[PDB]
């Protein structure tokens, strides 16, 4: 599918990467000091009724990185001292560039990126920062009508930008078709997943790169009236026999 | 007897003739000497049951005879029972599975052996090296050493065990050359492969339980273990984290083994938060072992959400499969490796409400316990519980509580009741004790250390660990490998801290003479890996007497990878562990075989490890450090005063650093020290790393400089 990408031109440096439930949770929090509660809830219902950000993810100069599928993990094996060591690289491997990416959602023999664009410097006094390479950001997707993108998303990543600056572009990914998504957010599911690893916040997230089958995600609404952002961000995966 | 705990005893001492052959006391083969050996016990303190055992060294005419003439009544056996028992046993020695002086060749190196000695952890490090024919007099030694226990052993498998253990660790199964597996192992194996078939219900068969699937490869591994060690809110608490995941393990193993009816010789392994397990393919066994890992899942979950995981799969597989054809052992575990690396991708999928101070005084009371009682879990003086039973400590005053007792650090029953499973486990618990009775903090570490306050953290891993295991043929050769590696850690790192081997060891890369009283504390050491904190320059020392012991210790056929870090006392643990971690993954990832050994500037052409060579890097020590480093905290006289050099050689290197292809650091370095004769090596342009593509000589000095200049601040 096609995709508008929200591209965050870092003006100093970041204090994390922020997962869809918090760039969501930002959106939001902008949307209800610029306009208040009578968007924030047509923010929600334009996510309920199908549009989509996924999480955050690391790029540089023209290569942006995304989370590598789960589904790649068990099929690996599909050299001894040479299937022992790269095997376990692809197993640590976080983020793959966009075309091992679309590779790895086909299970196609796909490299990993050696050089990554983000580094976690802990400064002690203590807290850690995110330093950025040149022309290296981080970006999010957002799937769903333009309408709701220049109108609620686009204005309210202006106003949060004002630590960042924020420009955008199309981005195609070739997805194969299949029942079985991977979710470029966090989500909260609904049927219980395929594969995933779990996140802990308090809520539990399935993280990005999880499997799902036809698992839309959710929203959850509580009081202490605030709402947490658990959607998938689906995309075509094809899976092992296992 | 029961046909269940004699069949276990039957495959245990099947091959104890081999022993008693070697050593020439009844001078028949192994099969009619090891009958004479048990039939003879048994006369001696009468105890009628070894003679009922004898029958398992040994058309079947005499055999129904030879069990007619003893009285199956007598003990609660039928006759038709013993037949199967023995046909079993035979069985399981094929599935387990010539000269008698040839020693046991290692199972790290082929082509060396260990000489005749007995497991002691105390006394010294087991080296593979030159053969020597054992002579038939240190058998008939050992032999009485074993007659005499086995004397008082009190008969069931927890008791025999420990004494096979003790004893026949360093012997051949089988007196050929290049022979791998030791005899105790051998033993232990066909104790739990025929147990195994006992309760799989198969008899009469002589190939039912052989073609057909009739065992289940059990294995459980934990996954987040270093999240739920790691990530705290101090030290105390973080040693309480490792031994608590021990107990747990042991809890849900122990849990295995009881509700099969199974014995601890079916653990083929215990240790770094993985286990291996041999038992039936009956339905009521996957009914067990899916109510055992589902009430062990939640109990986990509710106890520390998802910080910590068990995935326990299993496979079912037919005697084949446990050696040699056309290798199928080794295949089979991959298959069951599989089913558990997509389980730790389904982390509590067994939990369908998912998508919807003790440990203090577990720290404190720690330096006076001999073990830990495994009673109910609503029981007096339970300090700690797993997912299972109660945990109550067991004080050397105290008197043991419970069905099962963990005794720590001794094959030794000692003074426990005669109706408590024994259960001994190890652990390499080594710790600096404060002038208060309790262990060292990370300030009374950090403040020991040598020149600047720091605290060393060194993380280390066994290279390529998973590919030896998968080298392994048979379920023996398998139990050997594992034990003995396990044994490395449990038993000798304790002992390395301590000063032992210093010939094996020898000259290593040390900045103060080694105290008597060491101050390092192992936080969770056992099988592959291993995390050490301390006085920055003893973890820094400790990380090369570790890697020669253990070069020693196997063939030189085993390599380890090091992460080292030195940090301000007050940094916090998850970060360390986080830092040394990363170092750590940079050494296995630069080829193997290396060790991380201080943060390290470097030009990011592609060309320049952070990691060193371990032989590379004690090469370098040599060369440089004697002549800079008077030792014990001090600098050597002739430059004391002229300290401000050894700064600007690193100042120098840095130019390097900035242009590895430029030649101008050669022109400096040549002025900077014109005494003249101090670094030749480095005021030189090497044409041999110009063709090999190797970096210069320069840009390996910072290695040793860095340590130096924080020894003598
Ligand atoms: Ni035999």
């Amino acid at each position: 599918p096609k995709f508008i990408a929200v591209k965050l031109i870092p003006k100093g440096p970041f204090r994390d990467i922020p997962r869809a439930d918090t760039l969501f949770g930002a959106i939001g929090n902008a949307i209800s000091a610029i306009h208040g509660q009578s968007a924030v809830e047509e923010l929600v219902d334009a996510f309920v009724g199908g549009a989509r950000i996924s999480s955050a993810f690391p790029y540089s100069g023209d290569t942006y990185y995304l989370p590598k599928p789960l589904s790649v993990e068990p099929a690996l094996e599909g050299d001894e001292e040479e299937r022992y060591t790269t095997a376990k690289r692809l197993r640590k491997a976080k983020y793959l560039d966009l075309k091992n990416f679309e590779l790895a959602l086909r299970l196609r023999p796909f490299t990993i990126p050696e050089e990554i664009p983000y580094a976690r410097v802990d400064v002690p006094r203590f807290w850690e920062e995110i330093r950025f390479r040149e022309k290296s950001g981080v970006y999010f997707l957002y799937s769903g009508p333009r309408e709701v993108f220049d109108g609620y998303i686009a204005p309210a990543m202006r106003f949060l930008g004002d630590l960042f600056e924020v420009e955008f572009h199309e981005m195609k990914i070739d997805a194969p078709g299949s029942e079985y998504s991977v979710t470029l957010s966090n989500a909260l599911p609904t049927k219980t997943p395929v594969l995933w690893r779990l996140l802990r916040k308090r809520m539990t997230f399935i993280a990005e790169g999880s499997i799902v089958k036809n698992d839309p995600g959710g929203m959850e609404r509580l009081e202490l009236e605030v709402y947490v952002y658990g959607l998938t961000f689906p995309l075509g995966v094809e899976l092992p026999e296992g | 007897m029961e046909i269940d705990e004699l069949t276990a005893l039957g495959g245990l001492l099947h091959d104890i003739g081999k022993p008693v052959q070697r050593a020439g006391l009844y001078s028949g083969d192994h099969s009619t000497q090891g009958a004479r050996f048990l039939r003879d016990l048994a006369e001696n303190t009468g105890r009628a049951e070894y003679e009922l055992l004898s029958l398992f060294s040994e058309n079947d005419e005499l055999m129904i005879r030879r069990i007619k003439e003893l009285s199956p009544e007598r003990f609660g056996l039928t006759m038709e029972d013993v037949l199967n028992a023995l046909w079993i046993v035979y069985e399981a020695d094929n599935l387990a599975s010539p000269q008698a002086s040839r020693p046991l060749y290692s199972v790290f190196n082929p082509g060396k052996a260990y000489p005749w000695a007995e497991l002691d952890f105390e006394k010294e490090l087991p080296v593979p090296g030159d053969v020597f024919s054992i002579r038939s007099q240190d058998y008939r030694e050992l032999v009485k050493r074993l007659w005499e226990e086995l004397s008082k052993a009190k008969l069931r498998s927890d008791r025999l065990l420990p004494v096979l253990e003790k004893y026949l660790t360093f012997v051949s199964s089988v007196t050929s050359e290049g022979n791998i597996i030791s005899l105790y192992d051998h033993m232990r194996m066909t104790s739990a492969i025929a147990l195994a078939m006992l309760r799989a219900g198969c008899t009469a068969e002589d190939g039912r339980c052989r073609k057909e699937k009739r065992f289940l490869l059990i294995e459980g591994d934990f996954s987040g273990i270093q999240d739920f060690i790691y990530r705290v809110s101090t030290l105390k608490y973080l040693r309480a984290r490792s031994a608590y995941l021990e107990l747990i393990g042991w809890d849900v193993v122990l849990e295995i083994l009881s509700r099969l009816g199974l014995t601890r010789a079916n653990v083929v392994f215990n240790a770094g938060g993985h286990f291996m397990i041999i038992a039936q393919n009956t339905p009521d066994a996957v009914k067990e072992l899916e109510e055992i890992r589902a009430k062990a899942v939640e109990w986990l979950y509710r106890e520390f959400e998802s910080d910590l995981y068990l995935a326990i799969e299993w496979e079912p597989v037919s005697g084949r499969e446990f050696g040699r054809e056309g290798n199928l052992f080794a295949e089979a575990r991959k298959r069951l490796k599989h089913k558990l690396t997509v389980r730790k991708l389904k982390r509590f999928g067994e939990i369908k409400g998912l998508f919807e101070n003790r440990l203090v005084s577990l720290g404190g009371n720690l330096p006076k316990l001999l073990g830990f009682g495994r009673t109910a879990k609503n029981d007096a003086g339970v300090l700690v519980e797993g997912p299972f039973s109660g945990f109550v400590p067991y004080l050397q005053g105290g008197r043991p509580v419970g069905e099962q007792i963990l005794v720590k650090n001794t094959l030794n029953p000692g003074e426990i009741p005669e109706s408590a499973q024994f259960v001994p486990y190890f652990v390499a618990d080594y710790f600096k004790k404060d002038p208060k009775g309790g262990v060292a903090t990370f300030e009374e570490l950090s403040m020991a250390s040598t020149g600047t306050r720091r605290l060393g953290v060194m993380k280390g891993d066994v290279d390529r660990l998973g590919e030896f295991f998968s080298s392994m043929d048979s379920p023996s050769k398998l139990a050997t490998a594992s034990r003995f590696m396990d044994y490395f850690f449990k038993g000798y790192i304790g002992a390395i801290i301590e000063g032992k081997f210093g010939y094996i060891i020898g000259d290593v890369p040390s900045l103060r003479d080694w105290p008597e009283e060491p101050d390092i504390v192992v936080v969770y050491a056992g099988g592959d890996d291993f995390f050490i904190v301390g006085a920055w320059d003893q973890i820094f020392e400790l990380a090369f007497r570790v890697r020669r012991a253990f070069n020693a210790y196997t063939g030189g056929k085993l390599t380890l990878s090091v992460g080292l870090g030195y940090f301000d006392e007050r940094t916090p643990i998850y970060r360390m562990a986080d830092v040394v971690s990363e170092r750590l993954d940079t050494a296995k990832d630069e080829g193997r075989n290396r060790v991380f050994v201080v943060g390290r500037s470097r030009p990011l052409d592609g060309k320049h490890k952070l990691s060193y060579e371990w032989n590379h890097y004690e090469e370098l020590w040599r060369t440089y450090a004697p002549r800079i480093y008077a030792g014990n905290g001090r600098l050597k006289g002739k430059l004391e005063s002229k300290k401000g050099l050894l700064w600007k050689l690193l100042e120098i290197r840095e130019l390097y650093v900035r242009d590895p292809n430029d030649v101008r650091w050669a022109y400096l370095t040549a002025y900077l020290l014109g005494l003249s004769d101090l670094f030749p090596e480095l005021v030189g342009i090497d044409t041999k790393a110009v063709e090999r593509k190797e970096p210069q000589p320069v840009y390996w000095v910072d290695g040793v400089l860095k340590i130096v200049l924080m020894a003598v601040r």
